[PDB]
């Protein structure tokens, strides 16, 4: 038997899967002062979904460790704090209405794996003021940008000419993984 | 105990005080009315074997009250693999001459089954350690029973997180802090490392050894009781052998 | 796409990429700028990873860039919701839900036991004291 290695967290919108090498195991997860909880019992996969455990408290810092079978051989994963590290998914532009010289661009309040009651909380529900959206639009050869604290943009448009838009979900306070990928392009 | 607090009178009912010739010697843990589990090294220098006393329901060693019960230790059983002056197999099973009376201040700690202790208790992060040991590494002992909550570590982590000494065997496990703030200490030897699970406390460890007390870069080490459950149970069902000290094979 | 003589018409994203599948050149012929065509092309050409319907047991798939995310129903977990939460009743998993002792049994379900001084309740998981001073309980706190 050999101890797992290269343990990595793969997390987006809080769907959190622990992965490792090489390609029978059992995983345990915990917070620095909580009990250890076993997961993915005697799985032969080199991955383990831990979403249900981490969404109980996304502000918490978890540690996981993969046990190996043919005390047991094991390896610790890097510490993981969902709220500060889960990757923001690719955003989507939900709509854009024009009203004369202005245009409203709305970003879809995407759902996350975080459950509250019989429902899934949105990206807004979870980060509140911590999340902003960035807009990159063009017509002309230059680009323009606008930022917003909600899920909507209100910008000025030169009548007649055609505009294209793209948005990015951003969490500015963040150090790493602070921006989502660019959304699909959308034009008038 | 370094960095802990007074255990409120009655909230550490299985704690035992061991005295030789009337002097404080070590701690122990009651597990039923006639048996006490302690640490084998507590007996490396005993000469008057007829002078061991176990006191239950003790709390403040400067006052006497009706909750205290004393019993001569009729027998001290140690694994025949234990070597005085060394760390491995640090455990001893003591038979009291007369059973103690169970009261609100004197209650036995549960000896768990081996697998439950290995697969479940071993992963409850915190457990309590207690005793009348030194309050500081250099210092004197405590007058009131002191208790301290300590987190457990798997051995691979203990070693990785410690400075470069006896080896941590499979018959041991580390618990505590390496920042130099909390640990049990020498005089706590033989006392309980008790784990709380779903409404019940179980014996998972015995205060055993460590580098100094609450030394930076080190953790306390405790006898891993789960490895001795069968040993303790076979002995508890055995007939009383002549002589105080007995060495029983282990396994 | 291009049909006979359609390319005589100026580029139109709707007609060519929405109402039709457009290649990269047709797309470039629309946005003209390279950095703009790439921004559009990265999503347009990604593909919908959810197509294969990977989420199981009634999960909901949400497409991403070269990947997907499965949202599962309460009783399920896993990248693809393939894990049944109600099928983890073993001793290693939270002590089989037993208050004290847990015994696995190959094939059947796990059984729970209790330490001397206690007795297993009719719920099959709980233990209750049969003596006045059972081990592990602190009288003054009870
Ligand atoms: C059973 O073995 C030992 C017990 C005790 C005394 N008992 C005791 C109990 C608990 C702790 C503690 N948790 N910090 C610390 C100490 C001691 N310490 S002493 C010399 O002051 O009495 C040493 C022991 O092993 C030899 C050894 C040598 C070098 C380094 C470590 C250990
Ligand atoms: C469904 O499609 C996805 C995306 O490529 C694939 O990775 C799955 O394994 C398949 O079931
Ligand atoms: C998508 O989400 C999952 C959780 C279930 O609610 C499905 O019924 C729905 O389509
Ligand atoms: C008792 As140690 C291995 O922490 O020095
Ligand atoms: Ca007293
Ligand atoms: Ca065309
Ligand atoms: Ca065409
Ligand atoms: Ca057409
Ligand atoms: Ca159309
Ligand atoms: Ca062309
Ligand atoms: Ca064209
Ligand atoms: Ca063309
Ligand atoms: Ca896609």
């Amino acid at each position: 038997t050999v101890a797992a290695y290269n343990l990595t967290w793969k997390s987006t919108n809080f769907k959190t899967i622990l992965e490792w090498e090489p390609k029978v195991y059992t995983v345990q997860i915990s917070t620095k002062s909580g009990d250890w909880k076993s997961k993915c019992f005697y799985t032969t996969d080199t991955e383990c979904d831990l979403t249900d455990e981490i969404v109980k408290d996304v502000k918490q810092t978890y540690l996981a460790r993969v046990f190996s079978y043919p005390e047991p051989l094991y390896e610790n994963s890097p510490e993981f704090t969902p709220y500060l590290e889960t990757n923001l998914g690719q955003p989507t532009i939900q709509s854009f209405e024009q009203v004369g010289t202005k245009v409203n661009v709305t970003v879809e309040d995407e759902r996350t794996l975080v459950r509250r009651n019989n429902t899934f909380l949105s990206l807004r529900d979870v980060f509140g003021k911590d999340l902003i959206y960035t807009l990159y639009y063009w017509k002309s050869s230059g680009k323009k940008t606008a930022k917003t604290n909600t899920n909507e943009f209100l910008i000025d448009v030169d009548k007649g000419e055609n505009y294209c838009f793209s948005v990015q979900a951003v969490i500015p306070s963040r150090t790493v993984n602070r921006k989502s990928t660019d959304s699909p392009v959308e034009c008038m | 105990i370094v960095g802990g607090k007074v255990c409120p009178k009655g909230e550490c009912p299985w704690q035992v005080l061991l005295l030789v010739n009337g002097a404080q010697l070590c701690g122990g843990t009651l597990i039923n009315t006639i048996w006490v589990v302690s640490a084998a090294h507590c007996f490396d220098k005993i000469k008057n074997w007829r002078n061991l006393i176990a006191v239950l329901g003790e709390h403040d060693l400067s006052e006497h009250d009706g909750d205290e019960q004393s019993r001569r230790v009729a027998q001290v059983i140690i694994p025949s693999t234990y070597v005085p002056g060394t760390t491995n197999h640090d455990i001893a099973l003591l038979r009291l001459h007369q059973p103690v009376v169970l009261t609100d201040h004197v209650v036995p700690l549960c000896l768990p089954e081996r697998t439950f202790s290995e697969r479940t208790l071993a992963f409850v992060r915190f457990s309590l350690v207690s005793g009348w040991g030194q309050l500081l590494d250099r210092g004197a002992t405590a007058l009131e029973l002191m208790v301290l909550n300590v987190p457990r570590l798997m051995t691979q982590d203990c070693l990785q997180q410690s400075r470069k000494s006896p080896n941590i065997t499979e018959y041991m496990f580390c618990a505590g802090y390496s920042d130099g703030s909390k640990d049990s200490c020498k005089g706590d030897s033989g006392g309980p490392h008790a784990t709380h699970y779903r409404g019940t406390w179980y014996l998972t460890g015995i205060v055993s050894w460590g580098q100094g007390c609450a030394t930076v870069g080190h953790f306390g080490v405790y006898t891993r009781v789960s490895q001795y459950i069968e040993w303790l149970q076979k002995l508890m069902r055995s007939e009383p052998r002549p002589g105080v000290l007995l060495r029983a094979p282990f396994p | 796409a291009n049909a006979f003589l359609e390319e005589l018409r100026p580029g139109s994203l709707e007609r060519e990429c929405k109402e039709e599948q457009c290649s990269f050149e047709e797309a470039r012929e629309i946005f003209k700028d390279a950095e703009r065509t790439k921004l559009f092309w990265i999503s347009y050409s990604d593909g919908d990873q959810c197509a294969s319907s990977p989420c199981q047991n009634g999960g909901s798939c949400k497409d991403q860039l070269q990947s997907y995310i499965c949202f599962c129903l309460p009783a399920f977990e896993g990248r693809n919701c393939e894990t049944h939460k109600d099928d983890q009743l073993i001793c290693v998993n939270e002590n089989g839900g037993c208050e004290q002792y847990c015994s696995d049994h190959t094939g059947t379900k796990r059984s729970c036991r209790c330490h001397e001084g206690y007795s297993l309740l009719a719920d099959g998981v709980s233990c209750t004291p049969t003596v006045e001073y059972p081990c592990g309980k602190i009288p003054i706190l009870e």
